RNA sequence: GUGAACAGCCUCUAGUUGAUAGAAUAAUGUAGAUAAGGGAAGUCGGCAAAAUAGAUCCGUAACUUCGGGAUAAGGAUUGGC
RNA sequence: CGUGGAGGUCAGUGACGAAGCCUAGACCGUAAGGUCGGGUCGAACGGCCUCUAGUGCAGAUCUUGGUGGUAGUAGCAAAUAUUCAAAUGAGAACUUUGAAGACUGAAGUGGGGAAAGGUUCCACGUCAACAGCAGUUGGACGUGGGUUAGUCGAUCCUAAGA
RNA sequence: GAAAUUGUUGAAAGGGAAGGGCAUUUGAUCAGACA
């Protein structure tokens, strides 16, 4: 443990990891973000469809000179793609969280994903041969992935401060007479 | 430093941007000047470009080497079933220009128009105009005061009409609706005419007559992304040249340090709006009329539809407008025909043609016969047949 | 399941090119156990591996 | 529900292949057929008999016959349970000429 | 086998079927072709390209160190049975 | 003003937390900087008078190391070509087998050798890296097995030369 | 276990760069002095 900042109550949450996964950091960033906050159940059906090319993943940061597709209109976006290998890695972590939730005794029907965070694993070095006797790095850009599923809880009641009110002699001359005067 | 030799630029800058049009239905940007001394009638019409054929006629032009000699001439045919009137809209003048004030609609509306108001017709509850239709019920009250208010204000009146696209061999069930300015005399006389024609139908013959000069408004054929050489009619560069030759060698001087609006670049080609003018009407067809394609001199009963039928269109079973020459837009496209904006004198305009013979052989190859009858005649008996 | 070795062995034992050895796809478990020449031998002799015929180059048109 | 049928279709390969690169004509045909079975049987799963394959490749890559008489059979799936309980086998029918036949139901038992 | 032929093209024996893949077929390309009428007007320049071509027969100029020049040039012809 | 180290001193601070690091929290100084709080941490460290220098960085196409934008972009297009089905396996466009379609066309993509390599041969196991997609396959990884001479070479002889 | 550089969360601003100076509104935040 020690995940990234979460704000969720661990008593109603379960969680999962991959570290050093050989998936593209950038693609799986975009798909992770696409699932983020979703009903765990709506999220899984969703990734399934991506894999079917029936809906897509909006690319929002790492996306310059990406293609264009109708399947982004859903999301207000023109550039969206269908990152297979990301999706399968992510849904694998999701499947894991599920299992752990089941184990903690949490109600599945309330599970939404309340944290999903990819960042950059150590790079993996391979190399390519360029013209005129030269050599260049040829590099894997892998990812750590972490997610957290949590049971939805409704409402929040109320309750907070009181702000101790403070007003001059003349400020309560008005008031003391505001009611003595009228109602 | 200075050209060296001089040539005209390439292509016309009064047609920019060379962009795809906003719609398949090119817009009537202008109507005939209005003379309110004449009876009320439309000033344009809707139809579909079916095809072309050939014509033979004696030409009448004292002075020419072809006076009283036959000529053979290309004509297009546009399919033109009666348009149907479903609304009136009244415009008023403002220091900001012409502004629409109300629209009054007919009570019943064909599914054909009704389905232009939709994008997913099948799935829908088709509730379009159903509260409106109720406005008649109550004696009439509201529709009156609207007609009535058009009457009171309003500098111009247009009619809302639409095509009967089902009377047409096309697949698309969804019809074309459009405003036609109405020029016959007097604002009030106009809207009465409009009120009267709600749900009722209007013919071509009430709009065009033989030998009339008319204009065609349409969206040009599409060609997609186009290199500079064909799109602007630029010179091919020499065969020896590196990294390609259908280009422009100098896209610009060093200063202004900016490619300029006025130089030819690759881009979309076609699918443009055009307003082509001065197309004389050689024929006004009649759907109920056998011997459409016959003439005084031909006589042989046959309709304009070529053997095998208009390639890539179908049959023409409605009335039609036969117009000398060729027209913007392609087969199957909606096309607006417009009354001319000036009284041309020309001699060319004014010449009253009379067709001698309309061609009617197949267009799907080197057609050899006008009619199954002719073909039966010439060929004799075949291994099928009786 | 991986019959390369058995196939090559087959070619060699029967005395012809691999391009013409037939490995019977239903005795695929039986064939696999055949690690040796003596047991490819008596796999050839009972039809689990057959020689597969020459491809005719007829001379009739020449003639 | 399901329905479990056999019919025998003729498919125009000629207009489906018109244009296609020569080195892709037999491959395209394999595909386009599959597609044809799905359009008729509803079924995402389409399987071609090894003899059907032969009929297609009978004259080399670019030499695919302009019309094929297929027999498409819808069947129920088996083992490890695929996405959908149905699937289609396609077989060649030994016909004298594929030219001229309407589409016909095979009464099966 | 064709053919003068260890050529090109097709085949038997043997050996392969390796070389990211899918969908489309915009511009501009790279590589492969065609184009009416004109015919180098293009261009520093016929660059590129096109034309020619095997064999049998006929015919073959200046000039020459008499050996050549020479497949000079120019022509006809050619399948099957 | 600040840093390494030295003499003296405050019987200086410290595992009840030294040093370091983090902190749009506090305070002193015109400034170099100095002080505190809180978090993190784990074994040493500071004030004052003096002594001493390998003593203060933004640059030097500076040295070494690490990291970006570029960018999921250029690209992965020469060598005619692939296809159906079964089998296996968590997993099969790519493995195995069967079938079909082609290719090299004996101036070979066939069958052997010389130089050079050095175990790559063969078998069983097997996928983390590697084979610029993949992988259940491999000239990869693991563990083993394998090269038999009186006649084949060396060895003997001489060559240019040493 | 600093920095460059990165992910998530919170807050804020953004009509062809951003960053800076004097000044004040607004929001957030906080020292001190009083007794
Ligand atoms: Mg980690
Ligand atoms: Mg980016
Ligand atoms: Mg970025
Ligand atoms: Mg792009
Ligand atoms: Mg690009
Ligand atoms: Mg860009
Ligand atoms: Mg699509
Ligand atoms: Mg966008
Ligand atoms: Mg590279
Ligand atoms: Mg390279
Ligand atoms: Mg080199
Ligand atoms: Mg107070
Ligand atoms: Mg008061
Ligand atoms: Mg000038
Ligand atoms: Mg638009
Ligand atoms: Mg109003
Ligand atoms: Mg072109
Ligand atoms: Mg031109
Ligand atoms: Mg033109
Ligand atoms: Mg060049
Ligand atoms: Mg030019
Ligand atoms: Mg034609
Ligand atoms: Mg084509
Ligand atoms: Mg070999
Ligand atoms: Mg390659
Ligand atoms: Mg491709
Ligand atoms: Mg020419
Ligand atoms: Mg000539
Ligand atoms: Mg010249
Ligand atoms: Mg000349
Ligand atoms: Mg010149
Ligand atoms: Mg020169
Ligand atoms: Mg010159
Ligand atoms: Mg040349
Ligand atoms: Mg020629
Ligand atoms: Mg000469
Ligand atoms: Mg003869
Ligand atoms: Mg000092
Ligand atoms: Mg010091
Ligand atoms: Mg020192
Ligand atoms: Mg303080
Ligand atoms: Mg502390
Ligand atoms: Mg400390
Ligand atoms: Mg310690
Ligand atoms: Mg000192
Ligand atoms: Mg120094
Ligand atoms: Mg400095
Ligand atoms: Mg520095
Ligand atoms: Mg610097
Ligand atoms: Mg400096
Ligand atoms: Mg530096
Ligand atoms: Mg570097
Ligand atoms: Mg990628
Ligand atoms: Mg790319
Ligand atoms: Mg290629
Ligand atoms: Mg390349
Ligand atoms: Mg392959
Ligand atoms: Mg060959
Ligand atoms: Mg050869
Ligand atoms: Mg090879
Ligand atoms: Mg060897
Ligand atoms: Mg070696
Ligand atoms: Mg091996
Ligand atoms: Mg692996
Ligand atoms: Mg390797
Ligand atoms: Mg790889
Ligand atoms: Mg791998
Ligand atoms: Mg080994
Ligand atoms: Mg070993
Ligand atoms: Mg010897
Ligand atoms: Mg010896
Ligand atoms: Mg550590
Ligand atoms: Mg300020």
């Amino acid at each position: 443990a020690r995940y990234g900042a979460t704000s969720t109550n661990p008593a109603k949450s379960a969680s999962a990891r991959g570290s050093y996964l050989r998936v593209s950091f950038k693609n799986t960033r975009e798909t992770a973000q696409a699932i983020n906050g979703w009903e765990l159940t709506k999220a899984q059906k969703y990734l399934e469809q991506v894999l079917d090319h029936q809906r897509a993943i909006p690319f929002r940061r790492f996306n310059s000179s990406i293609g264009r597709t109708a399947q982004g209109k859903e999301f207000g976006v023109t550039k969206a793609r269908w990152p297979a290998k990301s999706v399968k890695f992510v849904q694998g972590l999701l499947q894991n969280a599920a299992a752990n939730a089941e184990a903690k005794g949490l109600d599945a029907t309330k599970l939404y994903v309340s944290h999903i965070q990819v960042n950059q694993a150590p790079k993996q070095r391979r190399r390519t041969y360029r013209a005129h006797g030269r050599i260049n790095k040829y590099e894997s850009s892998p990812s750590h992935i972490e997610l957290v599923v949590t049971e939805k809880e409704e409402a929040v009641a109320k309750a907070a401060e009181k702000k101790v009110v403070r007003l001059t002699s003349r400020q309560r001359g008005r008031i003391a007479a505001q009611k003595r005067i009228a109602a | 430093s200075h050209r060296k030799y001089e040539a005209p630029r390439h292509g016309h800058l009064g047609f920019l941007p060379r962009k795809r049009a906003a719609s398949i239905r090119a817009r009537v940007k202008a109507f005939p000047k209005d003379d309110r001394s004449k009876p009320v009638a439309l000033t344009s019409f809707l139809g579909y470009k079916a095809g072309m054929t050939t014509i033979v006629r004696d030409l009448d032009r004292p002075g020419s080497k072809f006076h009283k000699r036959e000529v053979v001439e290309a004509v297009t045919v546009v399919d033109t079933p009666p348009v149907v009137v479903v609304g009136v809209v009244g415009y008023v003048e403002t220091p900001r220009g012409l502004r629409s004030l109300t629209t009054v609609w007919a009570e019943h509306l064909s599914d054909e128009v009704k389905r232009r108001f939709y994008k997913n017709w099948y799935k829908s509850k088709k509730k379009a105009f159903t509260k409106y239709s109720a406005k008649y019920a109550q004696d009439g009250a509201g529709i009156e005061r609207e007609l009535a208010r058009i009457k009171k204000y309003a500098s111009v009146v247009r009619v809302l009409v639409h095509t009967q696209i089902r009377k047409t061999p096309l697949a698309q069930k969804k019809a074309h609706l459009a405003e036609i300015q109405l020029n016959g005399g007097s604002i009030s006389e106009k809207v009465d005419w409009a009120r009267e024609h709600f749900e009722k139908t209007v013919a071509v013959d009430s709009v065009f007559e033989q030998n009339e000069m008319i204009d065609a408004i349409a969206v040009t054929k599409g060609h997609g992304f186009e290199g500079v050489t064909h799109r602007w009619g630029t010179k091919k560069l020499p065969r020896k040249t590196h990294r390609g030759l259908r280009k422009v060698a100098c896209i610009g001087a060093w200063h202004p340090a900016h490619v300029m609006w006025s130089v030819a670049r690759a881009g979309q080609r076609g699918y443009h709006s055009r307003t082509s003018i001065n197309h004389k009407i050689y024929r006004v067809g009649k759907g109920d009329d056998e011997a459409n394609g016959a003439t005084s001199f031909d006589r042989t009963k046959k309709t304009i539809t070529p053997m095998g039928g208009f390639v890539h269109y179908g049959e023409i079973k409605n009335d039609f407008i036969m117009v000398k020459g060729c027209i913007p837009g392609n087969r199957k496209r909606i096309v607006t025909l417009r009354k001319s904006l000036y009284t041309n004198t020309s001699r060319k305009a004014l010449e009253e043609v009379s067709l001698k013979w309309i061609d009617t052989a197949s267009k799907f190859g080197k057609g050899r016969f006008q009619t199954p009858a002719e073909k039966h005649a010439f060929m004799g008996t075949l291994k099928k047949d009786l | 399941a991986n019959l390369r070795t058995q196939k090559r062995l087959a070619a060699s034992v029967v005395g012809v090119g691999k391009r013409k050895v037939w490995l019977d796809p239903n005795e695929t478990s039986e064939i696999a156990q055949a690690n040796s020449r003596n047991a490819i031998r008596k796999l050839v002799k009972n039809g689990t591996i057959v020689k597969k015929a020459v491809t005719v180059h007829s001379k009739s048109r020449t003639r | 529900l399901k329905d479990v049928v056999t019919r025998e279709y003729t498919i125009n390969l000629h207009k489906r292949l018109h244009g296609v690169s020569f080195k892709k004509r037999a491959p395209r045909a394999v595909k386009e057929i599959k597609k044809f079975a799905k359009l008729h049987m509803g079924t995402d799963d389409v399987r071609l008999a090894p003899e059907l394959n032969q009929a297609i490749w009978k004259r080399g890559v670019k030499g695919v016959e302009y019309r094929l008489r297929l027999r498409i059979s819808r069947k129920r799936n088996e083992e490890e349970d695929a996405k959908n309980p149905l699937f289609s086998y396609v077989e060649p029918v030994l016909v004298a000429s594929a030219k001229g036949l309407q589409t016909v139901v095979v009464e099966e038992d």
